[PDB]
């Protein structure tokens, strides 16, 4: 690929990942090797070994795959090579990578390479985008923010006990075993405050075990804290959904409404949510874009309202405003969408489900079956106002959905546009 | 062929009738694989409910295969087609994966080693099902989440206790002060010690509490270290579940407090009387205190117009039959009058109308008494009880009545009353579709103004 | 006389018997507990129980005398309301509550007070009585903190008389876990008794530990339950300080929301620094004088009849002092103050210039406005609160010689509070009143023939 | 002169005014309890009290000289001032504030310094000034932890003062629990006593424990009541940083709520999969570039004035140099800007297309436009931002043969961001104007007849 896509490339990710990881080692390494006496002149060659490969994925981050982005100028997708490269240059990424890209044997020395966190962050968003259910990477995210931290404790208590000589007090490490899971240790039982650790005796001890038992209260509040959110967030949907069917329920035992409309009111709720997973679509609909929301209702009801002999010769918005007033109405099973008798006011369009029309003597007898895609009760539509009966009963053979035009909402779509308006009255008068 | 609905209770009390087997593997297995003598000395027991669980296991595959689904809003009841949806789907696998007769493998180890039992543990996702039914049908959502957690919680510190003594067996017992002691102790050495003193370990570190015999050894350090970070989640998750749990069950006080207080900056803002504001602070309380904070139309929003017409149906309709015009009108009208019903509430001495105010609506008492008051509101000519109605010739907006939507008579609450008002305009509407019932609604408001004389 | 639940009576005796009921739910497992406790102040506590008894009695007779709601009224009938209560589950409740079992005293003995546990039963009337303090008082977190440490108080004492009445089981001093030997001059006080126990129930319940450990199996047992309920205690106490928290700032965080909003449609839109300057400065004014939530959102809230009492209470003398609607009808007068608009001005705002459109009528409810010439610096004359422009130009009156147009420039001089008529507003209220359109627009056409217009 | 409590020098006193404050609240309870702090640096107290006492009577002058907001304007009477100054409590807490305790120096002794504690009554002063902060500052959250970071630091600087005078009260030493002898060199210090009361205090306050166990009954209750206001304490802190993060994360969470709406949707609708993919690219430019907030449900929280003022800057010299528009009254161009709706389109999105009824003029504000033939594969021209079009079929002009309908397709190269003005909201502005609608009729006229 000659022009490489930010947001959509999965190789760019990858690279993104592999950024990530140089800036992970340099951010859990370079406070391993400035306290712990891990970085031995007789093992230096690998630290310097993976610094220079860090460092070479730094500058091939910087030099080849960050000046190949494409990036958005006026809504447009600008892939020319010096507008990318200029977007780069201008950009403070590119700033941040040069900070971070200088030099500066010390490992302290080399804390500018922790600032290449843009990359950290962009592969965040990168990965929040790529797979849904998020939250649950968003944990561990923030447990890696607090293993870090806990690191860092880890690395400071170890520069402490440097700062004392090993051994010379009870709180200082002692000098046995691995000397990182000791001191991992006891930033494990400071930094989540659980304690039970030997009591700090000098000023400096006393010191160090306040400020880490304080940072150890704030990041253990930090961490209830993410987890809080993430429940909160990931049960937002059920809750609201459990709150407007206890709501409902309420309002039924207050107004003593029987047990067979309450079941079915119910029945209704549950299928809902579990089918579209969302009590109402047009709240959704309304906080969309216009033209979103419009290409939307095109790309579900489009062919098959073309398709109705009603319609055709219409002008083609007026159309598209029909689909737009189209409302999702979920019949349970054995429910009557048209009764026998009563006002035809409706144009219905089955989106799932079957629709059963009902005839022959004594009722219960099934003339014709619809299945989705099918258009019944259109003529109603085009009626003066209680001049259209419902000549046959319509049942709801199971949990049909749906969509539903109303004579109201088509003559308000009708009187905006006169050439259909006329061709409909003149269908109308044809047709008897 | 008989066909299980899976949202019937039949389907609850077979989720129920699984979970038991699934927790009692997800329990007793890793009991029995960690602690010897719990497999040994109950061996007959445990034999026999391993049986009895794979016999639920098997009547679950069976289920499966007779549970139908909803497509395209039916439930579907083809026995090929349900075992087709059934073995295309992973839970087919998992249940597979659950039943592979792994017992046999006891003869190739002997009775010491459960842990070939442990795919049973792919039953897991039968027993989540039923909780969250369980969540589903149950009248305290709270109370379950509550113990739910807190079972979830107790199985977690049971498998790390398990955890735990597995390695202090692995090290040595009695080794070193961090393990469990030498089982070769009177006291010690008992199972029920051993398991509840694995608890005790477990139960302090994964509540990141502590107070435990510090580790010795660089593996006893990195399981202590480990355990702690699960046991942070662990506490991060309770507590950030009973959070969030008492952040839903306060939600509707704490909007309901803040429309208060806004209202309450309101009035404080365009400087309203103390006794106005004393009003709307009563008003308030009365809300809370009878549960009516409610808005009807913000909790039958969602609904159809089908379930919503035969809950106001339920509410309204004998009501509204009772009006003399709406007593012939059709049905069809009558429900959509009967939709277009808006609550009100009044607070008691509240005027519904007054002589010489504009008369939009017809009021019907839904709960409580009105009255009939003079000009002056001492006395009382009548009390109108539930299920009265007044304004019904003002909506007809009859030509030559002497009226002319104007009120003849001042209706004042006594107590707090709910009425339901019917406005002019919402009866045009619903009359649109209905001309025929609209003229004779025309000319039932003449012949009542005619019989009381108001028509010229 | 028949107590109304809702007054102040009713919440004064609704403290009055929630204080046995908390004595009760202390004291009673305190010396059931604490054998000395209950032996070395014997009589005061048959005292006290006495007298907890008899105000559970009264108690009971209050509720023959609660009043509730039938058709919005308040019963007043004894036999109604005796049949009421007798028919909810709190009559059994406080029936089994007052069953005389201290005559049990004289078979079990004086070392028994389990036996008045029962009284415990009267718990609902100490909650809904928090509950109504809850809706009562004006510090609603400082009443919830005080109610949350409340309940943690009694858990944590309840957990202490259970862990001293388990150390009483298992033996004084048989091992190290329990409470130690009575024996001893220290630990046998029951000063030390109880304060040693709450100590322990509080490094228990609250996640800390340090308590010593465990020696037996059911002392292992009730550990691990025992710390298990603290996790419970604290997530609790943190779920509700944190749902406290949430519950304060939230009008915080929504103005904090809004305003982030702007401002990143201004960064969108490019719209000038000074203007940014302007509406950030307008809403830091919106939050120090508590301007910040709109008048129609917060008037939706209250019903159409209380609202319309707010408005005329608002409105209703600043209208009749307009000598159009002077002489007019008082249903007209309370629609158009139903149909007026809340329109805030900053200082140097201008309401209106000249040749703008005047389709609306500016009633100022505060702030002061300047009728400026063109250079805008000289100053016609101030207009103080109460006062209205424009109201001719919301009458359709034919022959006009200033049509639709603004004859003056109206400034800002400060942060004006005003409420605006439209025209199509006013006509809209006007359908239903013929006579009184007739007679606005007679009165109108009058007055441009006075001020020498038309 | 009058001080503006909005203005800038305002919340300069404030701070200059909660130093002092903040020094009281700390350092009086510090000296009364650790009697060697007191006496090593008496000399440094008194001039800091000294300093203090005074910046305390400017920040009553300043108080009598702060305006305050009656009838929308600043009060500058000087006596009004004084009058709503003395009327409000503030006044009575500052006069106890500044009581000379200090006279009780020459006879309680310079050990004394509780007798200042009256100087804690201004803490009003600091949370205004913090309050003040958290409207000023541009890092909310940041300043919300400091805050909250601070004060659980000062109530853990106190009760380690508590805890150091309550063993000072039972005796230093005598027993495990209370602070060690203080006649050992080590434990004498005065950095050893402070530094350990505070690590106390901050292990008790915190419910971490790590700390000798009470010996005495009042040890036992202390420790008791002390680890119950740790809870409260810990909880406090775990609720305002989980308030925080659900702050900060409240925008970004809704956006998430509506992706996983729309997804399911999509799913649910068995809508296209190129449909889909045009959706989630959509919402995913517009949470990038940070255009998601609807811009009526954002700008309606503004008043009227300043989101006219803010549509005027924004769009009316794009409105005027539309050439039916270039010759209008002021009014009518800020009516129509008023009366602009925002539109947004995809790459490839069709604005209109040919034989389409044609009711709105479309100006691009951040986007590329094209006009396509019908096939969308070749442009005739491409339209940039502050381009137009539809500025004709907009007006009802008499004798068009192409008037109501689109004479061409238009198509969205890009991301465009439009503002739609309907007929409708152009007629609607026009009834005020009437030579105003005859001009734009005889406008459209002579560029239909060229």
């Amino acid at each position: 690929p000659q022009s490489i896509d930010p947001l959509t490339n999965l190789m760019y990710v990858l690279w993104l990942f592999f950024v990530v990881m140089a800036w992970n080692w340099n951010c859990w390494l370079i406070p391993v090797r400035w306290a712990f006496p891990y970085q031995t002149p007789d093992n230096i060659h690998h630290w310097l070994l993976m610094d220079y490969l860090c460092d070479l994925i730094y500058f091939l981050d910087i030099t080849v795959f960050q000046t190949r982005l494409q990036f958005v100028r006026g809504g447009d997708i600008i892939t020319d090579k010096k507008d990318m490269r200029n977007n780069y240059l201008k950009s403070r990424r590119f700033k941040m990578d040069l900070l971070s890209l200088l030099p500066l044997v010390n490992p302290l020395l080399r804390l500018p390479r922790c600032l290449k966190y843009m990359a950290f962050f962009e592969f965040n968003s990168r990965l929040e985008s790529i797979l849904s259910k998020a939250y649950v990477y968003r944990v561990i995210r923030t447990t890696a923010y607090l293993l870090y931290s806990l690191h860092l404790n880890s690395c400071l208590y170890y520069w402490a006990s440097a700062y004392q000589g090993l051994g010379s007090t009870h709180w200082v490490y002692d000098g046995v075993g691995n000397s990182y899971i000791r001191c991992y240790y006891f930033a494990v039982k400071t930094l989540i405050t659980i304690g039970g650790l030997p009591d700090p005796k000098t000023l400096f001890e006393i010191v160090f075990q306040l400020l880490n038992y304080f940072t150890g209260v704030f990041a253990f509040s930090v961490m209830i804290g993410q987890m809080r959110d993430v429940v909160g967030a990931a049960t937002a949907g059920q809750t609201y959904y459990r709150s407007c069917m206890d709501s409902t329920v309420k309002y039924m035992n207050f107004y003593k409404i029987p047990k067979s409309v309450q079941n079915r009111v119910k029945t209704w709720y549950e299928y809902t949510w579990h089918s579209q997973g969302m009590l109402d679509e047009s709240e959704l609909m309304v906080q969309l874009p216009d033209k979103m929301r419009l290409d939307l209702a095109i790309d579900v009801n489009y062919n098959i309202v073309s398709k109705v002999a009603l319609f055709q010769g219409c002008d083609r918005q007026m159309i598209f405003d029909m689909l737009k007033r189209l409302r999702s109405v979920v019949y349970l099973p054995n429910d009557y969408v048209c009764k026998k008798g009563e006002i035809g006011r409706e144009m219905y369009i089955i989106q799932a489900g079957q629709v059963q029309v009902l005839g022959g003597p004594d009722g219960k007898s099934v003339l014709v079956t619809l299945k989705a895609g099918s258009v019944f009760g259109e003529i109603s539509l085009l009626a003066v106002g209680g001049g259209n009966r419902r000549t046959a009963n319509v049942v709801a053979h199971g949990f049909t959905n749906l969509f539903i035009l109303d004579k109201k909402d088509l003559n308000e779509i009708l009187v905006h546009y006169p050439e259909s308006q006329k061709l409909l009255r003149k269908k109308a008068r044809r047709m008897l | 062929v008989v066909v299980i609905d899976p949202s019937g209770n039949t389907y609850y009390n077979w989720l129920f009738c699984i979970t038991l087997p699934v927790m009692y593997n997800w329990t007793m297995v890793i009991a029995r694989a960690c602690f010897d003598e719990l497999q040994s000395d109950y061996l007959e027991y445990w034999l026999i409910l391993d049986y009895v669980s794979d016999i639920v296991y098997l009547i679950d595959m069976f289920v499966r295969t007779r549970t139908g689904y909803l497509e395209q809003g039916l439930l579907v009841k083809e026995e090929l087609k349900l075992i087709n949806k059934y073995k295309s789907n992973l839970q087919f696998k998992l249940d597979v994966l659950s039943l592979i007769p792994t017992d046999l493998l006891y003869f190739k180890l002997g009775w010491n080693y459960p842990e070939i039992r442990l795919n049973r543990l792919l039953r897991f996702s039968r027993m989540f099902e039923f909780f969250q039914r369980t969540e589903t049908r149950t009248n305290y959502p709270n109370i379950f989440r509550i113990s739910n957690l807190v079972m979830y919680i107790v199985i977690i510190i049971h498998w790390n206790a398990c955890v735990f003594y597995s390695i202090s067996k692995a090290i040595g017992f009695g080794n070193d002060t961090w393990v469990y002691p030498d089982i070769n102790d009177p006291e010690f050495g008992r199972l029920a010690r051993k398991y509840v003193y694995s608890l005790y370990w477990s139960t302090l570190t994964l509540t990141t509490i502590g107070e435990t015999p510090p580790p010795v050894r660089d593996s006893e350090y990195v399981f202590v270290v480990v355990d702690f970070l699960i046991g942070v989640l662990i506490f991060a998750t309770i507590v950030g579940n009973i959070g969030s749990m008492i952040s839903n069950m306060n939600a509707a006080r704490a909007e309901f407090q803040a429309r208060i207080d806004a209202i309450k900056q309101y009035m404080h803002f365009r400087n309203v009387s103390k006794d106005m504001e004393k009003r709307v602070i009563k008003w308030f309380d009365y809300l809370w205190t009878n549960k009516k904070t409610v808005d009807e139309k913000e909790v039958l929003k969602y609904l159809p117009d089908k379930l919503r017409a035969e809950i106001a149906i339920n509410v309204h309709l004998d009501t509204l039959k009772k009006v003399r015009i709406f007593a012939d009108c059709e049905a069809g009208l009558l429900v959509e009058l009967v939709l277009k019903l808006q609550p009100q509430v009044y607070s008691p001495g509240d005027y519904i109308c007054k002589k010489g105010d504009i008369g939009r609506e017809m009021y019907i008492i839904k709960e409580g008494k009105l009255a009939v008051v003079a000009d002056d509101g001492v006395t009382q000519f009548v009390v109108l009880s539930d299920g009265s109605y007044f304004g019904e010739i003002s909506i007809l907006n009859i030509k030559g009545s002497k009226a002319g939507n104007r009120r003849t008579a001042n209706i004042k609450s006594i107590g707090y009353s709910d009425l339901f008002c019917l406005s002019k305009d919402d009866l045009m509407e619903a009359l649109t579709e209905y001309p025929d019932a609209k003229t004779m609604l025309e000319e039932k408001g003449k012949q009542i103004l005619m019989k009381d004389g108001l028509l010229d």
